[PDB]
RNA sequence: GCUGCAAGCCUCGACGAGUAGGAGGGCCGCCGCGGUGGCGCCGAAGCCCAGGGCGCGGGCCCGGGUGGAGCCGCCG
RNA sequence: CCGAGGUCCGCGGCGACGCCGGCCUCCCACCCGACCCGUCUUGAAACACGGACCAAGGAGUCCAACGCGCGCGCGAGUCAGAGGGUGGCUCGCGAGCCCCUGCGGCGCAAUGAAGGUGAGGGUGGGAUCCCCCCGCCCCGGCGG
RNA sequence: AGUUCAACAGGGCGUGAAACCGUUAAGAGGUAAACGGGUGGGGACCGCACCGUCCGCCCGGUGGAUUCAGCCCGGCGGGGCGGGGUCGGCCCGUCCGGUGGCUCCCUUCGCUCCCGCGGGGGGUUGACGCCCGGGCGAAGG
């Protein structure tokens, strides 16, 4: 026999969208001809967030999208994004944002549009930028969810600052033994 | 009875609950019931207006 | 009708996998059940004693469910069924069902035989 | 569904998932939150602390209606008119300002957490934030009250 | 839209036959029956059938047109061809290869001509 | 989405009549066979009746276990008497006329509710289905001889009255092809099913929607596969059976122009569903092969490898000659010095 | 020439024990429903067999006998 | 041809249900191996327990609530629930469709026992992308 | 003997499993019987030229037949972003030409109509229905 442990020998990465899609599973068929053939280090990115799952893909607001694409060096560059666009409402100008993404909501797509902004899909975006020039591949606040504020060492240490499950958030509620 | 990191239920549950269930089950046939009654009484006071 | 070719179909083993202690009883069937004692003999795989089926005995997966003739098996209702190994027919060969009738049989061996499609069972009524 | 179920590939194992040193019984470590301060003070004491004692007043007759303040902050403050009628009186800010009344859009407090638009503004609520005039004063406008 | 067409046709079928771990397609356009992107036939706008003629002589060979896409009726056209061994497959291969039409079924189309004939 | 043709309205008797309507955005929905299966088995589990054993079962009699003491094995048994009842095990699973382990009870959640918006998705991709020739062809429908695909007759058609004038637009419409399917699929269903009201069973027909009902329903009745639906109310569970999309539906002229208000363009919401509209597309150019073959993708793959490496069989090089030489082409001078020295040659 | 069921096919290298337990796959099996494709008094279900075979296996197909009215494949 | 793993452009006796073929299943013989399963247990072939045999039945379920992962819809919103409107119906349809001045639930603000008060970017690492120069080029890219 | 398609439906009578038993056929039996691996003997049922290594593509001669082929004329039908090929409409999206009236954004102003507040006309669009032989999209038929 030989001495190795194969304990770790599964590699543990989504290879497939394991969602039932149509239209989704179009694109991973389109983006992984390019994985193969184009030789571009932004088609091997945007195969995987293709697989990933709607926690791995958070929405990315109007917002954070355009403070993004104000930095220098962005002029004009295309905000590519595997994921919904929501609306921040308590944002006022939108600066002629080129903006491509899977999804957009009502009203994020009628503030880019009627600044005369251009949305796109993943199918075009293959098709005008192939090698995927000319892209600023964005993200949203993965870690932005309500489930992350309760992961920690634990509710009941010394510097931990996690929320506890609680029922409701009151005054009877896990305040009187341990919290003061 | 508690593993790891959870609420602490209060299910109240510990009386004779299952001779005192209600099941919706007649709730459509109730609409059927109130509605036939709504046009029942409207042609009981038809010149008069239905909703009182 | 002689298939596209003929190989030496080799199988590793071509007795069955009998269940454990299903000589002494008869309501142990021959079906095989993984034993899951604590002190099983066969699970622990002893010597000299009864084989467990294991991966390792898969047979060729170009000889697989490979007829002794050659051919592959496909189970046909009708002639609309027959057709459709019309082409192919050097690697699958057609087979009437058991609950067609024999005067809808002797349909699907005339059909058969225009196709070039060769039938396991061609007399069997 | 049950086919997808654990069960339907627990047929043959004999302790089906549940160990056979330690055989599965009823509440071998009792009922409901039993021994939160005896045998399962370990849990209670890390996952939920201030589980046990008592703090705070009673309030007796607690009425939900009486203590209802909801919140608005200055950066959504524009989502209570249309977004044509911020746009119609940005380019005249000679003095015609909208009224944004935040009693009738269902809010009580207004506070000043955003960033307002340097545009003039009329604010009705019922009560205000010390920072949330102060931005509104250096914008532009007023804040008046309403009962 | 053919590849978004066979993302449901793939496994959920009126036609599709599995069994004796193979999987077989009867539509009227297929040429080899098979399950596949690239035989099916009701799916594609440019389809190759061949068919036996009305009696045992002939062939019939069935093209999709252009104009007929979504309407059935007027969307095939027949040709028939009772000739000898070589001008059938002679003329089905120029059919194929000097229209361009449907160029990818050029040779599966003619073998089942040849078993058609047979 | 913006590809969107000229429907004809054919006659009640023959051909075109010269009437066109444009075809609504509806048939252009995205197609997710997903939604509507997802939906489907939501819908068609709302309709059931609940069924449950009686609570009583198993525990009408007095039976208490005879204990340890006696070779019996250790059961509730019944009392005594001079039956053949006494003695047999009353109360568990195991026993005969015993109670069933956890019974059913007639409180479990029969109905699943649906989001408003995805019933909308699974009808408008439903829909979309219903206007392509191979998903409605590979739905079962025999329409390989029907005028087109999306069959819109004339309002004539809404004052039918007699089973005669409707089988005959059928059979002019070359639609009866899918009725005389449905009776050759009349056949008697497998199991237990014949005993419970469903005895006989067939095969589903090509559906009818109309927009007012002036004796179409009454014309359409006794003609078996048949469903009408209004316009208006349109159900999932008859316009997508079984989960699968591609129902062949016969749409009249006054049905159709209601359609494109019902959900609305994408260039203009709905009226008579307030706050609608059809679905966007996370995908607009649907077709790899254009996509691929591109003149602008194709200048930034690689050209294919098509050579396959087979393993190279490893030989010997030291038993192996012509092996040996390719790896160190000096062997064939070191062998030939080696060689040549066996010779007994004379030097100076 | 051949495939392209891309959930497919092909190439290369290493590896393979296992109770308690966890996970995946199942064109393994039973009953019922919505679709769909059939079969049957020229003989269905069931049952029996020193018959011909398939799958590593769960099991399955065919033939013969018996039986006399219903039964099954695939997608959910 | 000591070369990317085999071919013979070599050959013989038999071929009528018999003198041929099946090796899995049936019966029998021999050689080697081979103690009875289940279960508790550090340890079971045990002088540990349950099991004479066969058939049928026979044990992880349903409800409420919670957590995490995943699929889907919409998105600072979201869910229409009680109920109402009905093809005047309703055989399938106690389904489905429609809209409630969206009441309300959960989120959009936290903190204090409470009165109450109430939220303005920098550094390092960083998928990806942008730019510049020098060579080659099948003018699309490649290499530093 | 007779009835019935059937008495392999003869009265607790459709189908008739397993345990168990009788009988017939075959084989064996001193170290309980069975079992795994390997082969041999026997048996019961099955399969297999008649040149099934003379099947198929091409080729070369021999010998019977060709509503006999290339080529040409006429009609029909179809293909043709690498046919653009010159002329033309039509549908949808979008942006202009706002080309003229209805909702107008809670748009500024005048005004019965009850004790300041709810009603009815005129002047101003990021919005529908029309028109452009006006564009634009490998957006379509
Ligand atoms: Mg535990
Ligand atoms: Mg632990
Ligand atoms: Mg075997
Ligand atoms: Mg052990
Ligand atoms: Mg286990
Ligand atoms: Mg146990
Ligand atoms: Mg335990
Ligand atoms: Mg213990
Ligand atoms: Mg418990
Ligand atoms: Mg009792
Ligand atoms: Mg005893
Ligand atoms: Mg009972
Ligand atoms: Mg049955
Ligand atoms: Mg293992
Ligand atoms: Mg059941
Ligand atoms: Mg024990
Ligand atoms: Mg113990
Ligand atoms: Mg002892
Ligand atoms: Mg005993
Ligand atoms: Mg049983
Ligand atoms: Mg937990
Ligand atoms: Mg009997």
């Amino acid at each position: 026999g030989v001495d190795i442990r194969h304990n770790k020998d599964r590699k543990v990465h989504r290879k497939e969208p394991k969602s039932q899609d149509i239209y989704l599973r179009l694109l991973v068929k389109l983006y992984r001809f390019l994985s193969r053939r184009s030789d571009a280090p932004f088609n091997k990115v945007i195969l995987r967030r293709l697989f990933m799952s709607k926690t791995n893909r958070p929405p990315l607001a109007l917002s954070r999208l355009i403070r993004k694409m104000k930095l220098p060096g962005r002029e004009n560059l295309t905000a590519v994004v595997v994921g919904t666009i929501t609306d921040d409402v308590r944002i006022q100008n939108i600066p002629k944002l080129k903006v491509c993404a899977l999804k957009v909501t009502d009203r994020a797509r009628s503030r880019i549009l009627k600044a005369g902004g251009q949305i796109m899909t993943f199918d075009q975006l293959a098709l005008t930028s192939p090698r995927g020039r000319g892209t600023v591949l964005l993200s949203g606040p993965r870690k932005g969810r309500q489930v992350y504020r309760h992961f920690g060492k634990a509710p009941g240490t010394p510097h931990s600052h996690t929320k506890p499950y609680v029922r409701s958030k009151g005054r009877k509620f896990e305040r009187a033994r341990g919290r003061r | 009875a508690p593993s790891r990191n959870g609420m602490i239920l209060n299910p109240h549950f510990h009386k004779d609950w299952q001779k005192r269930v209600r099941t919706w089950f007649n709730q459509p046939a109730r609409k059927i019931r109130r509605r036939k009654a709504r046009q029942a009484k409207a042609r009981r006071i038809a010149p008069r207006p239905v909703s009182g | 009708l002689r298939p596209l070719t003929k190989p030496k179909i080799v199988k590793k083993r071509t007795k069955k996998f009998i269940r454990h202690q299903s000589d002494r009883y008869v309501k142990i069937r021959a079906n095989w059940r993984k034993p899951r004692g604590i002190d099983n003999r066969v699970r622990r795989r002893f010597k000299g004693q009864m084989l467990m089926p294991n991966i390792g005995y898969g047979s060729n997966r170009k000889t697989k469910h490979m007829l002794p003739s050659g051919f592959k098996k496909f189970l046909v209702h009708n002639v609309k069924e027959l057709e459709v190994l019309m082409m192919s027919n050097k690697s699958h060969c057609a087979e009437i069902a058991h609950n067609v009738s024999s005067k809808n049989r002797k349909l699907i061996v005339e059909r058969a035989a225009q196709l070039a499609i060769k039938v396991t069972n061609p007399n069997a009524r | 569904p049950t086919k997808k179920s654990k069960t339907r590939k627990l047929r043959g194992h004999v302790s089906h998932g549940h160990g056979r040193v330690g055989k599965h019984r009823k509440h071998p470590g009792g009922r409901g939150n039993a021994g939160g301060l005896h045998h399962h003070r370990i849990n209670f004491d890390k996952y939920h602390p201030g589980y046990f004692g008592k703090v705070g007043m009673r309030h007796y007759h607690l009425k939900r209606n009486t203590t209802f303040c909801p919140t608005i902050n200055l950066d959504k403050l524009w989502t209570l008119v249309s977004e044509q009628t911020r746009v119609n009186y940005s380019q005249k800010p000679d003095g015609p300002a909208p009224i944004i009344d935040v009693v009738r859009a269902g809010y009580f407090k207004v506070l000043g957490k955003g960033k307002l638009p340097k545009q003039p503004v009329i604010v009705k609520a019922k009560f205000f934030s010390r920072r949330a005039e102060e931005k509104i004063k250096g914008v532009g406008g007023a804040c008046v009250l309403t009962a | 839209s053919p590849h978004l067409q066979w993302m449901v046709i793939r496994n959920s079928s009126s036609f599709l036959i599995k069994r004796n771990k193979q999987t077989y397609s009867t539509e009227p356009n297929n040429l080899k029956a098979r399950n596949a992107f690239r035989f099916n036939g009701l799916i594609h706008r440019k389809t190759i059938g061949i068919e036996p003629a009305a009696d045992g002589k002939g062939v019939v060979v069935v093209l999709k047109k252009r104009s007929g896409q979504r309407k059935p009726a007027s969307s095939y056209g027949k040709i028939t061809i009772n000739k000898n061994s070589r001008a059938t497959l002679a003329s089905v291969r120029n059919i194929i290869r000097k229209n361009k039409y449907r160029r990818d079924l050029r040779m599966a189309a003619l073998r089942r001509v040849s078993a058609i004939l047979s | 989405a913006c590809a969107r043709p000229l429907i004809s309205v054919y006659s009640e008797k023959g051909e075109t009549s010269g009437k066109n309507v444009v075809m609504p955005a509806v048939f252009r929905a995205p197609i997710r066979p997903d939604i509507v299966n997802f939906v489907h088995t939501n819908m068609r589990k709302n309709k059931r009746q609940p069924y449950a054993v009686s609570e009583l079962a198993g525990h009408q009699t007095s039976a208490e276990s005879w204990g340890t003491g006696r070779a019996v094995a250790r059961i509730p048994r019944v009392r005594g008497g001079g039956t053949h009842r006494s003695g047999q095990g009353a109360f568990g699973n195991m026993c005969r006329g015993g109670r069933m382990f956890a019974p059913t009870k007639t409180w479990r959640r029969w109905h699943r509710r649906v989001n408003v918006n995805q019933k909308r998705y699974a009808m408008c991709s439903a829909l979309a289905a219903s206007a392509l020739p191979s998903l409605v062809m590979a739905k079962g429908h025999r329409i390989e001889e029907i005028p087109e695909v999306p069959l819109v007759v004339d309002d004539k058609v809404e004052g039918y009255k007699k089973t005669k004038e409707a089988v005959l637009l059928l059979k002019k419409l070359k639609a009866w092809n899918d009725i005389k399917k449905v009776y050759a699929s009349q056949r008697m269903r497998a199991g237990k099913g014949k005993m419970r009201n469903r005895r006989r069973i067939q095969r589903k027909g090509p559906c009818i929607i109309y927009n007012e009902d002036n004796g179409v329903t009454r014309a359409f009745r006794n003609i078996p596969g048949i469903t009408l639906q209004s316009v208006s109310r349109l159900d999932l569970l008859k316009l997508a059976p079984g989960g699968h999309i591609g129902r062949f539906c016969i749409w009249t002229e006054g049905a159709f122009r209601k359609l494109d208000d019902l959900y609305g363009t994408w260039r203009k919401a709905s009226t008579l569903k307030v706050d609608y509209n059809l679905p966007m597309h996370k995908m607009s150019i649907t077709d790899l092969n254009r996509i691929i073959k591109s003149e602008e993708v194709q200048k930034a793959i690689r050209p294919a490898n098509r050579k396959i490496n087979r393993r190279v069989f490893k030989k010997n090089p030291l038993k192996n000659l012509r092996v040996m030489m390719k790896l160190n082409p000096y062997a064939k001078t070191a062998r030939r010095r080696a060689i040549m020295a066996h010779n007994p040659d004379v030097k100076a």
